[PDB]
């Protein structure tokens, strides 16, 4: 192609599979040895001799790179290791960070996580997202698990950017798709733009108090009926036009007061709560906004001691 | 193989449960390895201190290094997670093994700023010992103008 990746990186363990390649950890042998995560990307090339549009969004991430924001993992190269006539091989080496939110959340000690701490996390998820929503770039499948946590316990975002395609079932490997953090308007099928992530940011929210997901459903109607529940049944107003499942198939509900499902939560971190988990798109807060909540006010950056 | 392959996947994406099956249901040898050459406890999430301790529990090595002579205990120090590094040292990890730049786990986490880690390992690690640059633990921090870090190492040098 144009790179020898092989000669700086040296694989260690698969760690995932996507719709372009394979993902492994790696040590990078140049920078010490640190780990980082490999992404193989095929792009396709069409008729015209041309990469199709995977390159266009791998040009998009390494356009967010040059702003090196901190909560984003690092995208360190892109390395080319082949060309022919149909393809392009790209190798993405981004920042590996040796911890999940998912894994986070379950070592904590009782009784949970300190309170400080969750106003800390939650303000560097929302600035990450933000960084991203101002670069219209939408992140799609925010979860626990591609929120990555340092052992300083500074947040940075990961596994996003790359278009929704087709892939074999997977490749006919790894099977499960978890629903729990999807918005309602994904769900009905509806259009969906940046207000899809902040709908995910409250179900973090609310799982950072209770060390459990709060919308646990197995499917599409199941995941919605678990929503409504809590949230109760929208206004016909607030029910999109044009999708399949009327508002009709769901029990009328009212709302639920909040702190049956989350306890410790204070004042403002309820109604900040409630404004991402809005059912409509166009009502729900931006993360630009939610920066700007009463929640935030006391963010204790660092004193003595 | 195989198995060294599922295990070694499970321990790199911090999946415990899986962990536990293959090591406790399916009896698997937790030094099996994967079609790298590497064990699971060289590639594990090493912000999970519970999949460091039901590898350590059911048998593995500690002590594995790759070519270089990079060790968990190195890994564990970089990264900076002190709960991780724990276990390692308590089920008999080296914390004065050598990198192939001749760094001990005490280097790597002074590079990286990681002060908790460095308090921990300072009683116990050779701080006379010099890296590949030519620089014991102390004079690391002090490029790196890392005061608190000098403080922690040096009144643990000056014995008298
Ligand atoms: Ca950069």
């Amino acid at each position: 192609g144009l790179c020898r990746a092989d000669q700086q990186y040296e694989c260690v363990a698969e760690i995932g599979e996507g719709a372009y390649g394979k993902v492994f950890k790696a040590r990078d042998l140049k920078n010490g040895g640190r780990f980082v995560a490999l992404k193989r990307v095929r792009v396709q090339t069409g008729e015209e001799g041309m990469p199709l549009s995977t390159i266009r969004e791998v040009a998009v991430l390494r356009h967010l790179e040059t702003f090196e924001h901190p909560n984003v993992v690092r995208l360190f190269d892109v390395c080319t290791v082949s060309r022919t006539d149909r393809e392009t091989k790209l190798t993405l080496v981004f920042e590996h960070v040796d911890q999940d939110l998912t894994t986070y959340l379950d070592k904590v000690p009782e009784p949970g996580v300190p309170t400080e701490t969750i106003k800390d996390m939650m303000f560097q998820l929302l600035r990450g997202l933000d960084f991203l929503h101002s670069h219209r770039v939408v992140h799609r499948d925010l979860k626990p698990q591609n929120i990555l946590v340092t052992s300083s316990g500074q947040i940075k975002l990961a596994d996003f950017g790359l278009a929704r395609i087709y892939s074999f079932q997977m490749a006919l490997t790894s099977v499960v798709v978890t629903l729990w953090y999807r918005a309602p308007e994904v769900l009905l099928q509806s259009s969906y733009a940046t207000p899809v992530d902040l709908w995910s940011v409250g179900c973090i929210f609310a799982e950072m108090f209770r060390r459990k997901p709060l919308f646990r459903g197995s499917s599409d109607v199941d995941q919605l009926g678990k929503i409504l529940d809590v949230i109760g049944l929208p206004g016909e107003e607030d029910w999109p036009r044009d999708v399949a499942l009327p508002r009709q198939a769901f029990h009328s509900k009212s709302a639920q007061p909040i702190e049956k499902f989350v306890t410790d939560i204070d004042e403002l971190g309820k109604d900040l709560l409630l404004k991402c988990l809005t059912f409509n798109p166009a009502k729900r807060i931006s993360a630009y906004s939610a920066l700007s909540h009463p929640y935030f006010q006391d963010l204790e950056r660092c004193k003595e001691n | 193989v195989c198995v060294g392959d599922r295990l070694s996947g499970a321990a790199a994406r911090g999946d415990v449960q899986e962990v536990r099956r293959l090591l406790h249901r399916e009896l698997v040898h937790p030094d099996a390895l994967n079609r790298f050459g590497k064990t699971a406890l060289q590639v594990m999430m090493f912000g999970s201190p519970a999949v460091a301790l039901e590898l350590l529990k059911q048998g593995a090595s500690p002590n594995v290094q790759d070519a270089s002579g990079t060790s968990p205990v190195h890994d564990a120090a970089r990264t900076g997670f002190l709960d991780t590094l724990k276990v390692l040292v308590e089920h008999g990890a080296d914390v004065n093994a050598l990198d192939s730049t001749g760094s001990l786990p005490i280097h790597l986490a002074i590079r990286e700023g990681h002060s908790s880690v460095v308090s921990f390992l300072a009683p116990e690690s050779d701080l006379h010992h010099r890296d590949a640059s030519g620089l014991t633990p102390l004079e690391l921090a002090r490029q790196r103008g890392a005061q608190n870090l000098m403080d922690i190492l040096q009144g643990h040098m000056m014995i008298p």
